[PDB]
């Protein structure tokens, strides 16, 4: 009889994962505040790690990669790359990005506006974005000093592909989870959520993905797929029909590639391998596709959601994979190990 | 040198404590008549925690045996180690307390109480460094309960910084001598409540349960009751008279376990209770469970404020981390949570006699109240008709101070109440 | 990674390797705490004997 | 020479002494009548060993050394063991009964009834001294007598020797081998009223030596003796500077300059390997690069923690045995490349390196194999303030209910001194962030 604790109330995949775990009948939940426990779903901010691995006789697990932020933050993953030599600056699949500190505040203005002249000189796209979109530096500057907080400026991708009919934008989601041996599962069931608004690069926030910014500001929400979200087995045969290529060739090759050197990059900063406590976390890798059937990474998240249609499976596999083969219990695996 | 002065007041006190020494001293090697006759050094080396050493190396028990009546202790001075207590510590009247509180602590109790006194001071003076004091008694009679609770007052008055332990047996109906015996233990719980650090609750209907239930005794008798007062205060003493990693005096050791000074009246639990070998988790399991408790008080109707458990014989301590461990683990909804680590364990080479190895379980529990609360309903089904209440009146007691043992027993329970929510 | 200040004898030798550059109360007061708690036990003491008298 | 005096109080501490001294006499050819037939001045030289080591004109090596405990049982052992005669009796000081692990009853009801005595054997070994440098205090946190009586001393030896350097070695609680319940009050009490008193400070939680004894030494249930030993090889390891010749950490004030650039964050991290268990049918003797990466590895550190996400003040390198520089320089270069290494900016990335040829000596019969080479690693991470947090945690969870308070109030103490103490915890917490998180 395992006992576990939810510090997360918030938690659409593991209020999940706990209701599996109590549905063993091998698993106790205890108060938030009890430390006799062997698994922790913990919160989102200020995760108490200091506090894991210390309570004798007890083997305690938690649902967070302690330092994983380096990877789920706009000004950290940006400078993970142009810092880290395992992507290097020359990293070609991540778009050219910089950090902009706001002026009422190291800080990439003047590196940012070198490229920046360089590329309004050469005829070629100049469309930046600022992350709450513009092709002139003057403004994207001026916003984000408007704004209290940091900023990056990275590339706009200018040339999307667009799925038919329809002339849309879209963006994939993949799952991927690293149990406390580190292995690097990709989850086989990803979601391109996509745009009701045919793709217009003349102008209007709503064609340009988010489930949130469709469903409220977008007028065909629910038109081509249900609730903007078209899944794999769809996603491919149109691949096949249209560009006559298969969704594992033309992009899956790269999205596998690209998990596997992040989450390899930052191994030795996150590893609980030699610690007092075991570790294990899911993350959201957010990926864009161009019309040359290239993928670039857009941001990974830390603490995502999973599809309705998804959340029973990824639920029951997080608890094989993370939870069970550190407490077991008295396939055809839906996930793909990346190995390495 | 951390010596312990013993005292046992009437007649369950005297009985009780009578077959504690009993007990003991076949433990240490010590024979009815004071010689010791073992074969390990272990125990001799805190021998002197309970025995003072007289001429030809001779152990006396440091006890006081203390009555208003002589009946008792002519049994005891006549039974089997009725020899090895110091002649001159038997401090006895002769009109009897009646079962009545007032006797026992204004009256009769009174007229005797400095006699006594003058054997406490000959015993302390002896003390290189007194650890404490122990009163065994019952709390449902006169003398034991009245008089028991005269002498901790007056001990607290001229030893305020010694630490007082009392192991008080309480009256249940399923065991009773008098119908009055509600009324002596308020007004000796009111008393606890202020002038011990430390009470053993022994409900004698745990004891008897246990006898009757568990140990399939058909009539069970104060004999049978007292075998398993025998065998707790053995285990509870255990790492007071052996040695061990453990360096801790009576006052290191309340303060673990008190963590309010009110609220220390504990769960005394003992296992086994028959050649069969018992596996360090069936000791646990068993410590745990409220049929090897003395209390009557079902602790999952509580929760443990701290807990100490005393191992005692020859197995591994691995073991015994990963069964404390686990009990601990798979019932941690019993433990209040604003305590980190509120559950120690201690080691003893030595079992007790016949015994390949044993468990003794010291709780301080909140489930406790439930005692408090059938003493006070009892109380007051008679005293809500002033039932019985001439016997007392009559030795010059008013009402009111019915009232005041019974509000402030209320009180105590409603506090235990406050800390298990 | 510059090594400086080697100091060598027969029983060992020490150096440092720099990698990158960068970028009270008196006797008395105490004697006062030390009577101050001593007083408050007394007074807590003489509040049980005074109890006890009554 | 300058001579350094070192003080054990209350039980751990006197143990932990025990253990030291008897490798310090195995390490300068001590015997356990305090002769020592390589010193070639009788009753009377200053070399290396004679900072803690006094000399009579019999040959006697007499340890600079106090011992000081409430209750007399531990003390006791000292007075009839295999070392009973290095120490004269002055040295060995006890009371009759000891602190109940109650804070205030060691600093306040029975210390002050002893703290004259004490100072007056410690005015004693300085008047032997020709140039002091200072006190070694060695101590539990959660001990009655370790936490309120050491306090007391401290406050006193400021005033007494303000001028002179005061380091500590603390045991920091461990449930496992623990039966105290109000560790973490006497913990957190003891470091208000020592925070401004120590220079200097290395704590030891039994959990870490706990587990380096399970998990290198396969000792199922390390006892006392098991623990002490190991802590006494790394207590070693760090006052060997000051017993052997060299330049590296020569005098007590070396360790402030080295280890402790700002003042309030005086906590250095200490990490040693190898621990090889006697046992074994033999080990492959580890290399410096090997032995310096270990001291990155949690599981040999003395406190757990997790360096990665701190930011190193000072690093410092003490190496026993075949070591060479060129070696230890190689493996240095290859850590900066794999590890995390993250030094404040306001400090130079860098690493003090301290060789001593002689390699680690091990008590006969004891747990620890003999080694080719050992180091002891010296760095203040702010990552130690997860320690602090552990602990300030428990403090909080029973103060909000007043549990055991009334035996603080009890012994003298006003209830206040726990939040004012409580406070200093959180000032020290946000030291630690300020130098630590971005
Ligand atoms: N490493 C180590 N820790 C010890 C040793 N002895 C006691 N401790 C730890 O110290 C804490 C208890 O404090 P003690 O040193 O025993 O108490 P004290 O200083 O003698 O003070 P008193 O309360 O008066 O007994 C516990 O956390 C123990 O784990 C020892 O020999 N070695
Ligand atoms: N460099 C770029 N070029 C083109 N489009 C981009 C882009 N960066 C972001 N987008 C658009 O913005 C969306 C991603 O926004 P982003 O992920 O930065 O916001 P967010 O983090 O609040 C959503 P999420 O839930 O995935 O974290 C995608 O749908 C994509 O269409
Ligand atoms: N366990 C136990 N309880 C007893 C014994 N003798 C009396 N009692 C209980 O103690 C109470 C009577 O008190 P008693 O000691 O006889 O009165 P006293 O002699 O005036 O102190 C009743 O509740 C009895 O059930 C005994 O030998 N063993
Ligand atoms: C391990 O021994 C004990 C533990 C706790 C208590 C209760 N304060 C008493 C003990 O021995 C009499
Ligand atoms: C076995 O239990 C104990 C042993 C010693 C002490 C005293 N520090 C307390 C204990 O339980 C609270
Ligand atoms: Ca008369
Ligand atoms: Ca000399
Ligand atoms: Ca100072
Ligand atoms: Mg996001
Ligand atoms: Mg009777
Ligand atoms: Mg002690």
């Amino acid at each position: 009889m395992y006992t576990f604790v939810v510090r997360d109330e918030n938690s659409s995949v593991y209020a999940e994962v706990s209701r599996l775990l109590l549905a063993t009948g091998q698993w106790k939940r205890l108060r938030k505040d009890n430390p006799r426990f062997n698994l922790m779903l913990g919160e989102r901010n200020r995760l108490p790690f200091g506090r894991l691995g210390h309570e004798p006789g007890l083997v305690q697990l938690v649902n967070y990669y302690r330092g994983a932020d380096k990877l789920c933050r706009k000004a950290s993953l940006v400078k993970l790359i142009k810092t880290s030599p395992e992507l290097s600056e020359s990293c070609t699949w991540f778009p050219e990005s910089y950090v902009i500190y706001p002026t009422n505040l190291t800080d990439e203005r003047e590196v940012f506006l070198a490229a920046y002249n360089r590329r309004r000189e050469g005829r070629e796209g100049n469309v930046w974005i600022a992350k709450g979109i513009s092709s002139e530096a003057s403004e994207l500057l001026d916003f984000i000093d408007e704004q209290g907080q940091v900023h990056v400026i990275q590339k706009y991708l200018e040339k999307p592909l667009l799925l038919e009919p329809g002339h849309r934008k879209f963006d994939i989601r993949s799952w991927v989870l690293v149990d406390h041996l580190y292995n690097i599962y990709l989850y086989r069931e990803g979601v391109l959520r996509t745009s009701s608004e045919p793709y217009n690069s003349a102008n209007d926030k709503t064609c340009h993905t988010n489930h949130c910014i469709q469903k409220e500001y977008s007028k065909n929400y629910g038109r081509y797929e249900e609730g903007n979200e078209m899944f794999f087995e769809e996603f491919n045969q149109y691949l096949m029909d249209a560009l006559n290529t298969t969704l594992e060739n033309s992009i899956l090759l790269q999205i596998k590639h690209i998990i596997r050197s992040c989450l390899m990059c930052i191994e030795p900063a996150i590893s609980t391998k030699h610690l007092h406590y075991q570790s294990f976390q899911l993350f959201g890798f957010d990926f864009m596709v161009d019309e040359e059937l290239k993928v670039w990474l857009i941001e990974v998240n830390g603490a995502p959601a999973c599809a309705q249609k998804l959340y029973a499976e990824l639920c029951q596999g997080i608890v094989d994979v993370a939870i069970s083969s550190v407490f077991p219990l008295a396939p055809t695996s839906i996930f793909i190990k990346l190995h390495h | 040198m951390r010596e312990i002065v013993h005292i046992q007041a009437g007649q369950c006190g005297n009985q009780i404590g009578a077959k504690f020494w009993e007990v003991i001293s076949d433990e240490h090697g010590i024979d009815p008549t004071g010689s010791y006759h073992g074969d390990s050094d272990l125990q001799l080396e805190r021998i002197n925690v309970y025995y003072n050493e007289a001429t030809g190396n001779k152990y006396v028990p440091r006890a006081i045996l203390v009555d208003l009546e002589p009946g008792t202790m002519d049994s005891v001075r006549s039974g089997p180690f009725g020899q090895i207590f110091r002649p001159d510590n038997f401090v006895f009247g002769q009109s009897g307390a009646g079962n009545n509180w007032a006797k026992g602590h204004y009256t009769e109790g009174a007229e005797l109480v400095d006699s006594v006194l003058d054997v406490v001071r000959k015993e302390s003076e002896s003390c290189d460094c007194l650890q404490g004091f122990q009163l065994t008694h019952s709390l449902g009679g006169g003398t034991g309960s009245g008089m028991g609770t005269l002498l901790i007052s007056k001990i607290r008055e001229e030893y305020p910084d010694r630490i007082m332990n009392t192991f008080s047996v309480m009256p249940s109906p399923k065991v009773s001598d008098t119908v009055v015996e509600p009324y002596n233990a308020t007004l000796s719980v009111h008393q606890l409540v202020e002038n011990t650090d430390e009470t053993y609750c022994i409900d004698n209907e745990a004891l008897y349960d246990i006898c009757f239930r568990t140990l399939k005794l058909t009539t069970p008798t104060y004999g049978d009751l007292n075998h398993l007062v025998s065998a707790t205060m053995s285990g509870v003493t255990t790492c007071l008279r052996f040695p061990g990693q453990l360096n801790a005096d009576l006052r290191k050791l309340a303060v673990n376990m008190v963590p309010f000074p009110r609220l220390h009246f504990f769960m005394p639990g003992f296992a086994p209770l028959q050649y069969r070998a018992l596996t360090v988790p069936e000791l646990t399991q068993q410590m745990f469970d409220s049929k090897n408790m003395m209390a009557a008080c079902d602790p999952r109707h509580g929760r443990y404020l701290t807990v100490a458990a005393i191992f005692r014989g020859r197995m591994s301590m691995k073991e015994v981390d990963e069964q404390m461990l686990n009990v601990q683990n798979k019932n941690s909804s019993y433990f209040v949570e604003w305590i980190p680590n509120n559950v120690k364990t201690a080691v003893c080479d030595i079992p007790p006699r016949g015994l390949k190895m044993s468990a003794t379980f010291i709780g301080n529990s909140t489930a406790i109240q439930e005692l408090f609360k059938r003493i006070s309903e009892q109380f007051t089904a008679m005293f809500r008709r002033k039932a019985f209440l001439h016997w007392y009146t009559g030795e010059g007691m008013d009402e009111m101070e019915f009232t005041e043992a019974e509000s402030n027993m209320n009180d105590l329970v409603s506090e235990y109440q406050q800390y298990q929510d | 990674m510059e090594v400086i200040e080697l100091n060598k004898c027969t029983s060992g030798q020490s150096f440092e390797v720099i990698l990158k550059p960068p970028s009270d109360p008196s006797l008395e007061e105490i004697q006062k705490k030390l009577e101050a708690a001593e007083e408050r036990r007394k007074y807590q003491e003489a509040e049980l004997l005074k109890h006890l008298a009554e | 020479m300058r001579e350094c005096i070192s003080i054990h109080v209350g039980q751990a501490g006197v143990q932990i002494g025990n253990a030291c001294w008897e490798l310090y006499c195995l390490e300068h050819g001590i015997q356990p009548d305090g002769q020592m037939p390589s010193d070639k001045t009788i009753g009377g030289g200053d070399d290396s060993f004679n900072t803690f080591f006094s000399e009579t004109g019999a040959g006697k090596h007499v340890p600079r050394a106090v011992f000081v405990d409430l209750e007399p049982t531990v003390i006791d052992e000292v007075r009839t063991g295999t070392y009973r005669q290095l120490f004269h009796p002055e040295q060995l000081i006890t009371g009759k009964e000891d602190a109940a692990n109650n804070y205030a009853r060691g600093h306040y009801t029975i210390g002050k009834e002893i703290i004259d005595l004490v100072l007056d054997r410690i005015r004693k070994l300085a008047d032997q001294c020709t140039g002091l440098q200072g006190f070694l205090v060695f101590h539990s946190f959660g001990g009655g007598t370790g936490s309120g009586f050491t306090s007391l001393l401290m406050e006193r030896l400021s005033v007494d020797y303000g001028k002179k350097s005061k380091l500590e070695f603390s045991i920091y609680p461990a449930p496992q081998v623990s039966t105290a319940v109000v560790e973490p009050y006497n913990s957190i009490l003891t470091t208000h009223t020592t925070l401004e008193h120590s220079d200097c400070a290395f704590m030891v939680d039994n959990e870490a030596i706990y587990d380096i004894c399970r998990r290198n030494l396969d000792i199922e249930r390390p006892t006392y003796t098991n623990l002490n030993r190991l802590i006494s090889q790394i207590v070693s390891s760090i006052t060997a500077s000051l017993r052997f010749d060299g330049a590296l950490n020569v005098d007590l004030t070396e360790f402030q300059t080295n280890l402790v650039p700002y003042p309030r964050i005086h906590f250095p991290l200490a990490t040693y390997a190898p621990v090889i268990s006697a046992e074994k049918a033999y080990h492959e003797q580890l290399s410096v690069a090997e032995i310096t990466n270990a001291c990155f590895e949690p599981a040999n550190q003395m406190v757990k923690c997790d360096p990665r996400h701190g930011k190193y003040m000072a690093c410092c390198l003490l190496y026993r045995g075949d070591v060479v520089p060129k070696d230890v320089n190689a493996a240095i270069a290859t850590i900066k490349t794999k590890r995390s290494i993250q030094f404040v900016d306001w400090c130079p990335t860098g690493f003090k390196v301290g060789i001593n040829y002689q390699p680690p000596t091990v008590v006969p019969g004891g747990d620890l194999a003999k080694v080719q080479r050992a180091v002891c690693m010296l760095s203040n991470t702010t990552a130690i303030a997860e320690a602090w947090a552990r602990l300030d945690h428990k403090f909080d969870l029973m103060y909000a209910k007043r549990a055991f308070v009334h035996w603080y109030v009890g012994e003298g103490m006003e209830e206040g001194e726990f939040s004012e103490a409580r406070e200093d915890m959180a000032a020290l917490e946000k030291d630690y962030e300020e130098v630590g998180v971005d």
